[PDB]
């Protein structure tokens, strides 16, 4: 029924130290299934991943840049996944992709995952 | 044993399945439900539209190819009752085949493969089908089936397989596996003939590398087979109470013609054996006759070679002052030694 | 973190030239390295993963090839529809970190 | 593929009695003649496939049942046997082998055994079928005094024999080829071994399923065949147990020949070593000698050093049986 | 040679003989009370022993003269089937139940050390009623200790009736496979030792006649085994009931006898690859006395022929005095290479 | 073997060294060891209303064999196949007892071969007689579970003992192959690195050991698939589920049994291999420095000749252009022998 | 009371104790200092660094109550994994591993673990391990560690080595990427030797791996008193790591007999062509180095002086022979 899409909200104007939560909404999958992740990309510059979900089990997981103040949670009910940003400051204005990852297999200890589909970015900008 | 449960995996969540492959393009979901009146068949790729058929009186046979969508093995087998660690096994093909019988429903796992002239690959691919109440559930990884035969019967109503209910249709689907195995021998019997043709006649590298590929491929149609046996032996001999009573000596039918196979193959790699042994005499001839060239011009112009030396000496008093045609008569004399040697060489049957 | 450096980065090449772009990582990883493309003012698309494997979907022009911790993308039979920026990515731990792009522009 | 000979029709009556027999060689189809009578056993040979014409009448008159028919006329199939409830059907492949041509070449016979009556279908002119026909040129054995599936039973003992006689030719073959390979280590060579372990692998495939048919008909208390043939047919039940006991020893041997064609060529590469590094070590010392000394410059002792050129041969001489005794050691040479 | 002779109804008799010298019929009758031992060169004498309560042993040498065989049919009603099939040796071993008599086909083999060539002769037991016929084609069989029996009364073959008889004498035969196994073994076990210390050529040939001397008793203990399936099976009426457990015993000397002769084919087979190894082994060492000289030689002939040119300018036209320059360099090559070959191990 | 007497019980093996008695009447409140020297003394063991364990220990001893097999009542052909050492492994089913043989199985490390010894088990009603040939069992294991009340195996009927005693007989052929393992692993290094004829030896030895193996471990598999799927009222239906385990077991042993067989049925063509390596090696240098000095040789023999028109008295620096030519020739050709990659 | 081992450098004493209140580190070299450890309540880690030093960890031997037997098996170095049961504590071996990339060389460090009540002792041969994950747990409170019994560090030390198992292995795996590659295109006398030495790597890896699972498996399936029930499904966790391990090694394996076998059998192709061309050199030269012989052989005679210009003359039909080999060997393919 219908196609993948993930479509994220949220993203605005924010004072430095400030704070807020942009929200990613799936249509085509069920969010338990698959790790969703966020990545964020500089203006006039490359991508940089932030943060990524497991809704089934919760294992979140944090890029050091941004350990400590983001904090990543999905919901099934809704079939959300919510990316809470604190502290934020002028470093962090970008622009925000929420990805949906499956894991593949290559030997019996080695797995690595790949970004299937893509939403469209929201900006967030920290400045005044 | 011990208890069953879903073994943790270092670099994952706890609870994460993963398909253990390569086969990511194609997707669907094909339902056959059948009855002595009257069947429907559909195509479709929503698992919602095909979930109902888990509680229904007649025989229903669902196909999903494409296992790479872990999202409708997760919701199938939740739905239909079905362990997680079966859906793991579903998901994972580095596996052989085997059997699991459960109070409401069996699991198999077993192999289809395809051989490709060109290059001589075995390409394999798990199939694993789950038999319930009414209802045959078969995953796949691509497109590509052997049980065309079984579509055929179900659909222009050949055969008994209408009249009887999951069991049968098991069989079928085992049956047609079988017989797809038997083609692959014909095929690989069609291979080492056209090998051996060659293999006396152009002794170069890539017979070598045909001949030990060969002999792999072998190794592993083996290592499949024997499972597969053992399958089946449990199947007619350890029945579960899903298969009925009868259907047995079909059973029995297709373990004979495992036993068949495995002969087969057995054979087949003790005749592998014998043609690597075949080209590695043949090169050996090869490289004879080079040495037999080598040694007839060593043989040749060595004791020349020392003869025109002594007489090349730059000495005071040698025969170098010389009767009429000395020089000649000493030339004839290496030369006659040299036919000489030549005609004993000959009677060594190498020149 | 593991970082993965992609050289070049201003490559330029015309319609049916052929182009290599490499990324090394500075510490093993076990060929989990993903490339994609982004167009100007778009999400990326993922092209290569496992780092030979080629996604449904993208041309088969797209290749990915492994040397130890070098990792190559090429495209052979380039199209007026390549000229993007492509990014390498490692997934060999949960710290997955991204290359710094290489841009591929018309000549 | 259906019908290898397409050139010889020809049609036989054999209707043999106690007190006369009629024997014509009819050249036109014609009929049966004795029309089912039964009052002696009939036995008629009708060689070329190609005209199908005589298959579809004695099919119409005997009844036969169409798929058998087809059999008949198919040739891929192997050797089986058949029980109805009136008759019983049979084929069997005939084996030609040619030394110059190196191939076996096959042919197929039919035998369908009813009431009184035997027939046989062949292809090939001038089939193996005459001793039993001698039988009846003397008047020797028990060929023509009751039953018809006595015909039979003398048609499988000369198939049996005909067999013997193939692998006794089989094996001649194969002490030729073992004494060359042997003694004359080629190419060729090899490629016969293993042209003739071909052969052999197509005998099995008849070999194996033909007792099968005869096991049918021994030991399985025939339906309808008189009670005195079940010596004769254990006798013959014994013979398709032979040429089946040496086939796999025959195939044993080839390996074995096989194994050794290896170690022949490799012991004549060594050889080659041996000869090869005798002569070099044997006169490549000496030239050097022989050299270093026929250098051109004057401080060598050119003139006759107290009477030096003997002294330098006996130098020669004795480097050179050096090494011939050091040969001789170790059995080189 | 050995070849096919039918052309013929098989109710005629032809077959072969390879012992066309000796004739000899020999007539005992042995019993609880007293013993009967006689010879007989005339073969009337098997007239009164044809029926009587006691049973007899009667053995017939030098088959190559037919006439007479067929005598004794005659005295026995033998079916001429049997007697083709005990007329020729080319058959296959078999025993014949019948409702007048037992038959039994065996095979007396004996070797040679001078051309380890096994020697074979066929020898056929027909068993009617009270008297067991032997049909045997040369004097000497390995059966003596039967007759030794029969000399000096010992063993418990009085109770009993001509099937224990039979019992002796195949006892004695699986004597015969017993000591002959025991050569062969020791056969083997020479090959061995010898390849082990020196291989050879001829010796290939050698092993090639033990795997064709196997493969023939492949064909000669195979049959005994599965042909006593039948005797360890199901007994005929004819035979005593009491004494077929004893039969059983010699069945499992067949399946203990058989798989050694297997076993052998593996101890002889894998023998020949280990020759091969030898052979590639002493190539090596080969190759290496051919590498070394030229290695030290030709580089040596070289400089003998760098100062052995013709030009008119030489440098060396009166220059140090020659020779020991170049010995000195010749000397400091073969130091180099030798020190080299140590070094690598090919010296 | 010489059958002499009319009919007796005969040992067919080749073991005349010590002879003794182990009994274990274990329940469930407590143990007891019967280690005695007298069958008569442990005879009365087959009233015993709790299960039992006889382990006798010498087969040599026909006398003690004989009185058990009479005062069990056990089948003569059942006497002769525990004097029987040949006899492959097998199980016959009978309404009194359950009659099984097997073979353990010692590989000696320090010297390279494996020797079997024959293990006879007869699962009668409530207790489990066993017949051994010397000293040295891998039942240590279910001795030890017994005697220090561990598991679950007093609680149970004999059938538990039978299913012990075959689990420490798998176990024991689990460690042979794992040990079976190391053997192939050190042969596979020597083959690649050290060929010598002693090697050969060793791998036709191991080939040999190891189809002795595979010919015992077959029937195992049918002997214990016969001992769980169709069961007689002596093997308890409770106790089938735990018998199919050790099956499982048999199947894997097999599976390992080939892959080594498949190892050994290439090391031979390893060996020869590494055999012509080595030659190789030898051989480009015969080549090599050949290749380098006939052709130059060859130029000498055209310059040391006597004829007229010879370049001399340094027309062109003959010598010298001879030289400069030969160092050039060498040089561009042993630049092209090291990018052939050749020594 | 003997080292088997190689390594003398150093030795030095690390004793960890802490609780769920604080915790306090000791780098020293006196044996008595950590003897009031035996029986303190609190969970306590010693580190011995120095085996050699037969008479500490003698000392510490009888002070802890463990038999002389496992003393013996702690001195001893070159032992494969295993793992030993008492009512009073329960002693593991594990084995360290290193993997040299530049040199292609593996290099493997015996540590043996005694649990006693409350407290762990491990015995190592060099300086450097892979607990610093585990200590830095400890120090900073990063996991679970502190809040957890004695038994929970087993664990933890457990999981260290299985992840320094599984750098290892990645590192085995480029390494692997890298041969396969040497193999099948450009192979060479080098990449022939680093597959055998890959080879040698792999089996002992395999031979050390196996144990280890055998020694999880026994330590989760029954449990010892030792070992609290609510940490045996943490074991289990690190059991199935292990499982992993081995299919991989096991793959790894395979990959490399490939390798192996696809240039062992294409060796007679080499000296097939290499006699060919040592053959065709001959057959060129040694006929050529007659007539330069034969005409250059000394005489007062000499026929073919003058001789219509001489040598080139000669030349020219040495030419001829010479070319007349090469085609020919042209019609015979060799070169
Ligand atoms: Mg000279
Ligand atoms: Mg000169
Ligand atoms: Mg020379």
């Amino acid at each position: 029924i219908s196609e993948v899409q993930l479509v994220e909200s949220g993203g605005g104007l924010v004072q430095p130290g400030g704070s807020l939560r942009l929200s990613c909404a799936a249509s085509g999958f069920n969010v338990s299934y698959y790790s969703i992740h966020w990545v964020r990309q500089a203006p006039g510059k490359g991508l940089e991943w932030v943060a990524s979900i497991s809704s089934s089990s919760g294992s979140t997981s944090y890029a050091d840049s941004v350990k400590g103040r983001f904090t990543i949670s999905a919901d099934t009910s809704k079939n959300t996944a919510y990316l809470q940003m604190n502290s934020l400051r002028a470093e962090d204005t970008a622009v925000y992709y929420c990805a949906r990852s499956y894991w593949y297999y290559i030997w019996s200890y080695s797995y690595g995952n790949a970004m299937d589909y893509w939403g469209q970015g929201t900006l967030v900008t920290v400045s005044s | 044993m011990e208890e069953k449960r879903l073994s943790a995996k270092k670099g994952l969540p706890p609870g994460t399945l993963v398909y253990t492959g390569k086969y990511r393009e194609d997707f669907e979901i094909e339902v056959m439900n059948y009855s002595i009146e009257e069947f429907r068949e559909f195509k479709t790729t929503d698992v919602e539209s095909v979930l109902p058929f888990r509680d229904s009186s007649t025989p229903t046979w669902i196909n999903i190819t494409g296992i790479h969508r872990t999202d409708v093995v997760q919701r199938v087998g939740e739905f239909f009752g079905i362990h997680p660690l079966v859906l793991e096994d579903i998901l994972n093909v580095h596996q052989r085949p085997k059997v699991e019988f459960f109070e409401n429903y069996v699991f198999i796992v077993l192999k289809m493969f395809t051989y490709d002239k060109n290059l001589h690959e075995l390409e394999s691919e798990q199939v694993s089908l789950i038999l319930t109440k009414n209802c045959v559930l078969m995953f796949q990884e691509k497109i590509g089936d052997v049980f065309d035969p079984v579509r055929e019967r179900i659909r222009y109503n050949r055969g008994i397989i209408r009249k009887k209910r999951a069991d049968y249709l098991l069989y079928s689907l085992i049956d047609a596996l079988v017989d797809d195995y038997f083609v692959l021998l014909e095929k690989i019997d069609d291979e080492i003939d056209v090998l051996e043709e060659e293999v006396l006649e152009r002794p170069e590298k890539e017979t070598v590398q045909r001949t030990h590929q060969l002999k792999r491929n072998l190794v592993e149609l083996r290592k499949t087979i024997w499972p597969l046996r053992e399958v089946l032996s449990s199947l007619y001999r350890d029945v579960p109470p899903l298969i009925e009573k009868e259907t047995v000596p079909y059973f029995r039918d297709v373990y004979d013609h495992t036993i068949q196979i495995a002969d087969t193959v057995e054979t087949f790699r003790d005749i592998v054996s014998g043609l690597l042994d075949v080209y590695l005499s043949s090169v050996s001839n090869k490289t004879n006759e080079v040495m037999k060239v080598l040694t007839i011009i060593a043989t040749i112009f060595m004791p020349l070679t020392f003869i025109a030396g002594i007489y090349g000496m730059n000495f005071e008093y040698m025969p170098e002052l010389r009767w009429k045609w000395g020089y000649p008569v000493v030339l004839a004399v290496m030369g006659v030694i040299a036919v000489i040697m030549v005609v004993y060489f000959k009677k060594k049957k190498w020149l | 973190d593991i970082q993965m450096t992609q050289s070049p980065s201003s490559l330029s090449a015309s319609v049916g030239d052929r182009v290599t772009i490499t990324c090394r990582a500075s510490q093993s990883v076990s060929s989990a390295v993903a490339w994609y493309q982004q167009k100007p003012g778009k999400a990326p698309k993922l092209l290569i993963y496992s780092a030979s494997s080629l996604y449904s979907g993208v041309p088969s022009r797209f290749s990915g090839s492994r040397s130890g911790t070098d990792f190559t993308l090429t495209i052979s039979s380039l199209q007026p529809e390549d000229f993007a920026t492509y990014y390498c990515q490692q997934s060999s731990s949960s710290l997955i970190t991204f290359g710094q792009g290489t841009k591929v522009e018309i000549k």
